[PDB]
């Protein structure tokens, strides 16, 4: 009735080994009958294993499944930023009895590359947005790891609504992320301050750009 | 050889019925044992119903009652009795998960539930302050359903370009950024912006 | 009881009952797909009634 795996995130370093653990309280059909899943973000899941440690056709060596009856492991050995992903257990019970089919959570997978300090851009709203009423300032951070903070500051003055964060997957060849960080205000609201600034800071060091309003 | 394909997916008000069906190609019609999973925007994998090849059918226990499986010697249909905010996600078919042949699902198919209308995004240019290297991008803000498609020079300029996730406002419309970074003797780039909910199509020409 | 031919004695509960589970496509004449699934495409064995 319930499956339960680890809990997100794993952080696991470029070559280094993780383990992804899936239990039921019940045992699967047959005891082996347990498949495992990667799926990376924007595509359907990718089958890895089948009957708790057989290796699909076309899955890396890298990949392998053990255990039996209620508890089942997948391990990633020489872990590859392109394992970044959110594997998932399936389980098999008699239908009748129980769901015929049923998912673990998921674990999402976070691999540690080589640490980059992000570049900050900041894009002043296009001139037609002001008469909308709305104005939307938008701020990006390029190719970065480990994860930021952002702050907006207007005239100095920290922000504490408005703001809406999207974060790029981990990128396959290399762990880094982008973010966009977008800030929405009223017209007037926009037009009541001078300058707009956002602070993207990673650990203890801060990465800044500014623009006044209606300058360039 | 073998590949599935599901389509029936759109935005639909509360209570609305809706049927989805799933194509199949390059495989025998009863030679799996066919099931219909969903994922909502940001969650797990939820199993919701099989159809075996001898016609036996099991679903989840939340989906009994409310969710009909079904087959033709080419498809396998999902009708969704009476949908609810909730149901709102992407809807996949897949093989049996057991069997050593290859376990093959489609790209999957979006439902949208949801009592607000359907809305054409505006899209905004991101031009830095008015250099050898620039960034430059496409702000798509105020859509409905999902997806909008982007593309920069009608596909042709692809290196260095980044489409952030679409983020939902407290509104319950969406929106998105696309960024392309390109060189001095690139011409203005353009962002060809396309929402197929409203067969609309946007291209925004955005230079230094 | 059932006697099985195996493409590569064979395990039939890796075959499917009929509305049941497995890890091997198996198909089989009449009375074996009474009782399980049979799914001919691929199939990793045939089972077959045993005489006698």
């Amino acid at each position: 009735t319930g499956m339960t795996q680890t809990p997100s995130p794993v952080s696991a370093a470029v070559g280094g080994t993780v383990t992804i653990n899936c239990q039921a309280s019940q045992s699967v059909y047959n005891n082996y009958l347990l498949s495992w899943y990667q799926q990376k973000p924007g595509q359907p899941p990718k089958r890895l294993i089948y009957s708790a440690s057989t290796l699909a056709s076309g899955v890396s060596s890298r990949f392998k499944g053990s255990g039996s009856g209620t508890q089942f492991t997948l391990t990633i050995s020489d872990v590859q930023c392109d394992d970044a992903a959110t594997y998932y257990c399936l389980g098999s019970y008699d239908g009748n009895s129980a769901d015929c089919l049923a998912f673990g959570g998921g674990t999402e997978v976070v691999v540690k590359g080589t640490p980059v300090a992000p570049t900050v851009l900041i894009f002043p709203p296009a001139a037609d947005q002001v008469a909308t009423g709305t104005v939307t300032i938008v701020c990006v951070a390029n190719k970065y790891f480990p994860d930021v903070t952002v702050t907006w500051e207007v005239d100095g003055t920290t922000q504490t609504t408005g703001i809406e964060n999207s974060k790029t997957p981990q990128n396959s060849a290399d762990c880094t992320y982008n973010l966009s960080s977008t800030l929405t205000l009223t017209s007037t609201q926009y037009n009541s301050h001078k300058e707009y600034t956002c602070k993207v800071t990673q650990g203890t060091t801060s990465v800044v750009q500014s623009f006044n309003r209606g300058d360039c | 050889t073998g590949s599935l394909e599901e389509s029936g997916g759109r935005l639909v008000t509360p209570g609305t019925p809706l049927t989805l069906t799933c194509t199949v190609s390059g495989i025998d019609p009863n030679s799996d044992h066919m099931s219909w999973v969903r994922q909502a925007p940001g969650k797990g994998l939820e199993w919701i119903a099989i159809i075996y090849a001898s016609g036996t059918t099991y679903y989840a226990s939340w989906a009994k009652g409310r969710f009909t499986i079904s087959k033709t010697s080419t498809t396998v249909d999902l009708r969704i009795a009476s949908p609810t905010t909730e149901d709102t996600a992407t809807y996949f078919c897949a093989t049996y998960p057991n069997y050593p042949t290859d376990n093959l699902w489609g790209q999957g198919t979006l439902v949208t539930v949801s009592g607000t209308q359907p809305k054409a995004p505006s899209v905004f240019p991101l031009a830095p302050c008015c250099s050898s290297t620039v960034t430059l991008g496409c702000l798509v803000k105020g859509y409905l359903p999902e997806p909008v498609t982007v593309t920069w020079n009608s596909g042709t300029l692809t290196n260095g370009v980044r489409t952030f996730p679409s983020v939902r406002q407290s509104s319950g419309l969406y929106s998105l950024s696309s960024v392309v970074s390109v060189t001095s003797s690139s011409q203005p780039v353009t962002c060809n912006v396309a929402h197929p909910a409203t067969n609309t199509k946007v291209d925004k020409t955005v230079a230094p | 009881s059932f006697v099985c031919f195996e493409h590569k004695s064979f395990d039939i509960s890796q075959c499917p009952k009929i509305g049941g589970h497995g890890s091997k496509k198996c198909t089989g004449d009449a009375a074996f797909c009474s009782a399980y699934e049979c799914t001919a495409q691929y199939a990793n064995a045939y089972c077959s009634h045993a005489n006698g």
